[PDB]
């Protein structure tokens, strides 16, 4: 708190920033528990107040129900709220929310099958796709490839893409079969 | 030989990539032609036949040729998609994984929550030696090593990234000469990375548009067997026409609201059916002839199905369908039942659906207007108001089209990427370092050249 | 030309009432309401004609005997034996009918395809009768706005 | 009307600080100034946590500022809340 106050009040003191980098770790650890607000001070000046944020209060505040309450309060104070009692309503909401978080903390005491199937299929089908290259079954098309010509090459890669597409058809059929197996 | 056939293959693949969109529209044209020729389809006469009435006498060969052409065009569109759109999707996912690895360490300091199939599948690609295949930065495997080498161990990061740090020492040392040529089929097979291709095939199969195109293929193939499966190809107008896409986005914008409204309508009518089942049973007699009693509400399920199918579709309501209540003990209760049914189910709920649709139109129009006037009043990068620039005539347009053009920023990014790192200037190196560390502070925010040098320029 | 032809046939003079659109600017606002989204309305009508064609195809494939419109059982009059006749019937009858095609064609009770027929009718009513007309009216209202 | 009310709330929050009431542009003259002001300087969560801290803390160990704010909270005088002015406005030329 002392170091943060000094750093904020003097923003451009080189010795201050150096001593701050010497003091990085403690500041980083205490940043979540450190809060700062600006109040209308007695000296007719705006002053900053540094205080302790408790872990329980922060968790209860971050709980979703309190977030919904905050959204509802903001909507209400914006739509049917006036500047005369806007901040009064804010204080009332703050008090009610503090009471409910104190009650909640007090009362509080202390697909994988589908992923496996879809990954096994995506492995096995591609293994079968590359299995003919693994066996070196392209030696049959080798003798025909020896006749280099445009029509032979176009039919050859059309046959290759046809093999890819029939492998895709086997994949989608196996997906449907597995879906039916899960159903039954 | 290899160097000519591979070149011609690349030419053909490039042709398909170039003509992907044109063939996509022409497939729709062929679909409209086949559906138009199917408009004359007729049932011939148990024995059930199906023969077209051919006034010209050549309609049957005509749509046979049309179906074969449509199927071939589907194959060409499948090829063109893999030519053009697949590299972009692969680049996107590959760069996203690279960034998550270098900056978030999703495989060293974090592990996928096992509900993200994308991450579970992308765990495979890191081990491959063909990574940054599409992403320009081939240096991610070294960035990760430098960033996280000590805390997890050079050996562990090298094993996770599948890099041969042991061979790096031998490479820097004296490495023996070996014969090597790409003419060998075994050599080209070793050059092909089986696991990276496996990952790429998985990503492509996961891709939604590829699934849509495969469904188009399957429907065309089944349409060859049964000619009426070709009608499903008319469902492609939603994506072909963006003008129709606005109309469809009108109803899909509030699709959840519409589905919930239908569920609420089904629940309210179920409550009404329960009330009728409890009290108004003899009123639901639908027997045209008094001799044969046909009761539609003896059973809960039958009564509910009748309420849906008849009352929900009927304009007047369930009262205009079921029997008249005159001269009965439950006359007033029946009348109140009918009036409440008509007001709630027939009027309000349909009004709710139509109002949701209209509100969706209005919200889309307001969003477009918001984007329009936001662009016309604020500079995209500066964030400065238009009036300050407009103090000089045409100042806002000059600032937005000459000084801070997003096209100019994009071209600068391209220039940095294309340019060699050695010839980077001072500014180029400075911006390149912040781009590589993903620090966007170099972008002007709230200030510009005119603001900084106002009184000197003016 | 219309006046000259109206001399020959006196009923050609009715087309001169189409001049109110330009004579009255107050009517011109009302007409500009629908012509502002004229392209959207035409595309909506085309989409309605395509969806009903898909429904007609489904009926032609499965629900054929249901489309029997014979008042007397002696004379069979089938409205969906032919693709074109079935589509024209779907348009002229179902699109104009408030309840849908189900309130027009025969009842499904005691049949194998009962549930499929019911789902067909419900989907037809929700999409064609309700949503598409709602789309058109919403386009018109959005044009006013 | 419901949609317009939601949009009104949204852009009101995104253009005006909840407690300060100051426009977003003045803070945005420094990059990310509005978000910094709304999330670090004048966070309503921070104000609520300060109220909790005052309530939980014993009255004897109240500091000067804590006692001052506690007295105005107990008399229900909300003048201590910043209205129209902030730290940046008060110390503009010293900070900048
Ligand atoms: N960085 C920017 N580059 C260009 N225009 C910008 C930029 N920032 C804001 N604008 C606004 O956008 C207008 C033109 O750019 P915009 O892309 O919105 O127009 P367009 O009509 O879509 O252009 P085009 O004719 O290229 O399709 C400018 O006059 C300005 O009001
Ligand atoms: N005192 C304030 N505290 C926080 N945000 C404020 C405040 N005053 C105005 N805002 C506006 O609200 C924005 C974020 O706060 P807000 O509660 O509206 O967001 P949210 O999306 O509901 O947040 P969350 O993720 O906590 O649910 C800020 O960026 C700012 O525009
Ligand atoms: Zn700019
Ligand atoms: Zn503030």
């Amino acid at each position: 708190v002392l170091l943060t106050n000094l750093s904020e009040h003097m923003p451009n003191d080189t010795r201050l920033q150096t001593f701050l980098e010497l003091a990085e770790s403690v500041l980083n650890y205490f940043q979540p528990f450190l809060g700062r607000i600006e109040i209308m001070g007695s000296a007719k000046r705006i002053e900053r107040v540094y205080f302790e944020i408790s872990e329980s209060s922060r968790t209860q505040w971050e709980k979703p129900q309190v977030k919904e309450s905050k959204r509802q309060f903001i909507f209400d104070v914006v739509n049917e709220g006036g500047e005369k009692e806007k901040m009064e309503l804010f204080v009332n909401f703050c008090e009610d929310t503090i009471f409910e978080m104190q009650l909640a903390a007090q009362i509080s005491e202390s697909s994988i099958l589908t992923v496996r199937s879809a990954l096994f299929a995506l492995r096995y089908n591609i293994l079968t796709l590359m299995r003919m290259l693994s066996l070196k079954s392209l030696k049959k098309q080798m003798k025909k490839v020896k006749k280099m010509t445009v029509k032979d090459m176009v039919t050859a890669f059309f046959s290759s893409y046809w093999s890819i597409f029939m492998t895709l058809l086997h994949f989608v059929a196996s997906v449907f079969r597995g879906f039916f197996r899960i159903i039954c | 030989f290899w160097k000519k056939i591979i070149a011609y293959q690349q030419k053909l693949l490039n042709y398909f990539a170039r003509n992907f969109y044109n063939m996509r529209m022409l497939a729709l044209f062929v679909a409209f032609a086949i559906n138009f020729i199917l408009l004359f389809y007729k049932v011939s006469t148990i024995a059930v036949h199906y023969v077209l009435e051919e006034s010209s006498g050549y309609m049957e060969p005509t749509l046979r040729i049309l179906a074969i052409l449509h199927t071939v065009i589907s194959f060409f569109c499948i090829i063109g998609y893999y030519c053009l759109k697949v590299p972009l999707v692969i680049f996107k996912r590959e760069k996203e994984v690279a960034r998550k690895l270098e900056f978030d360490g999703l495989y060293i300091t974090e592990q996928p929550s096992e509900d993200d199939i994308k991450g579970q599948w992308d765990r495979l690609v890191i081990n491959t030696q063909s990574f940054p295949n599409n992403y320009w930065d081939k240096f991610v495997k070294r960035k990760v090593m430098d960033k996280y080498g000590e805390f997890y161990g050079r050996d562990r990061i090298s094993e996770l990234l599948g890099m041969d740090k042991a061979a790096l020492d031998f490479s820097d040392a004296r490495e023996k000469k070996k014969p090597k040529k790409d003419s060998s089929l075994s050599a080209v097979l070793n050059s092909i990375d089986v696991k990276y291709q496996m990952w790429k095939l998985g990503v492509v199969f996961t891709d939604n548009s590829f699934l849509y195109l495969a469904w188009y293929m399957t429907m065309s193939v089944l349409g060859h067997y049964n000619n009426f499966f070709f009608a499903a190809h008319l469902l492609d107008i939603a994506m072909g026409f963006k003008t129709l896409r606005t109309i469809l986005s009108s109803v899909t914008h509030n699709g959840k609201q519409l589905v919930l409204t239908v569920g609420l309508l089904a629940v309210v009518v179920y409550l009404y059916t329960v009330v009728a089942f409890n009290f108004f049973r003899k009123f639901y007699n639908k027997s045209e002839d008094g001799d044969t009693p046909d009761m539609k509400c003896d059973d809960m399920l039958t009564c509910y199905m009748f309420h849906m199918y008849v009352g929900v579709r009927a304009g007047g309501g369930i009262g205009d369908e079921i029997e008249d209540p005159a001269g009965d003990e439950y006359e007033i209760y029946r009348i109140i039942f009918d009036i409440t049914f008509f007001f709630f189910v027939i009027v309000i709920l349909l009004a709710i659906i139509q109002g949701l649709i209209i509100d969706a139109f209005g919200e889309l129009r307001d969003q477009q207007e918001q984007v329009k006037e936001d662009m016309e009043t604020k500079c995209f990068i500066c964030g400065i108001g238009n009036d300050y620039f407009d103090t000089v005539p045409h100042g806002f347009e000059t600032h937005t089209l000459q000084e801070h053009n997003l096209a100019n920023y994009l071209f600068f990014l391209m220039y940095l990427i294309n340019k060699d790192e050695t010839e980077h200037t001072g500014q180029e190196s400075y911006v390149w370092k912040m781009y590589q560390e993903r620090c966007w502070e170099f972008f002007p925010a709230g200030d510009c050249f005119r603001k900084q040098y106002e009184d000197q320029l003016n």
